[PDB]
């Protein structure tokens, strides 16, 4: 997973 | 090719959530905030809990996989990215449709000040809120569910769009008037606050759907993680227009502390 989405 | 300590991720989110927490506590606590225009302000506080906890618990997720002490079950964190990716598209769909509400129920409260007891009244209300929970709680489901798509990025970009067409009509009315001297002045900030801090990553991703290959726009994006910390910032920042702007409310946090 990461921060936010669409990063 | 920026990076943000996540300290300061888990302190926003813990802050705004304790201050939504009083907004709501004091609401409940009194016996005149009852009016249907004031749940409204409610349930935009819950609309800000959602983005505070989800993303501190997301922070605090992606700093323990990252550490040296558990292994989970790849598709387990590809399950709750999705969940936690997903109380934040609730809570931009629920934060739309209620600033909608707010503004429309301030228009008829100025426009038909005769008869806004009758037509506008609690329970109506709780009804409304309801109902625009359980429709942003589909709603944001279904995106996140279909998110590889391109249409819904578009989407999104044209509620934002359209959103900032009612705001700047509202400011145009603000200024030629021809109760609401006053009326639409706190939907007028709240509705200012939400642009100023929702429009950097808005179009963020205007840019990585038309020049994602390009000079320019690659050491735009390359900001990303700090145009989310202005995403916080609104939810840290609504709450105290509130304070500042709404006297009884003050006068309930007084009776809080003693
Ligand atoms: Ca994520």
């Amino acid at each position: 997973l990461d921060h936010x989405r669409w990063k | 090719q920026v990076f943000i300590k996540p300290e300061v991720f888990l302190s926003l989110g813990i802050v705004s959530l304790l201050e939504n927490i009083l907004v709501i506590l004091a609401v409940v606590r009194n016996g005149n905030l009852h009016s249907p225009m004031y749940f409204f302000l409610c349930s935009l506080a819950v609309a800000d809990m959602l983005v505070s906890v989800s993303n501190a618990l997301e922070t605090i997720m992606i700093a323990i996989v990252h550490s040296d002490y558990l292994t989970f079950e790849d598709q387990f964190i590809q399950h709750m990215d999705n969940i936690f990716d997903s109380m934040i598209c609730i809570s931009l769909v629920a934060s739309i449709c209620n600033l909608l509400a707010i503004a429309v129920d301030r228009y008829v409260t100025i426009f038909y000040a005769l008869r806004y007891h009758s037509i506008m009244t609690v329970r109506k209300a709780l009804t409304l809120i309801v109902a625009i929970w359980v429709c942003c709680g589909v709603c944001g489901v279904v995106f996140i569910v279909y998110s590889e798509s391109k249409m819904v990025i578009v989407c999104l970009i044209t509620m934002f769009f359209a959103m900032m067409l009612l705001m700047g009509t509202l400011y145009v009315h603000m200024f030629l008037f021809a109760s609401c001297m006053k009326g639409a002045v706190t939907i007028t900030i709240l509705l200012g606050v939400f642009i100023f801090c929702w429009a950097p990553f808005f179009l963020h991703l205007v840019l990585i759907i038309t020049c994602p290959t390009n000079p320019y726009c690659i050491c735009y994006t390359a900001h990303f993680n700090t145009y989310l910390v202005l995403i916080m910032c609104n939810s840290v920042i609504d709450p105290l227009i509130y304070a500042f702007r709404s006297l009884e409310l003050r006068n309930t946090f007084r009776e809080i502390l003693c």
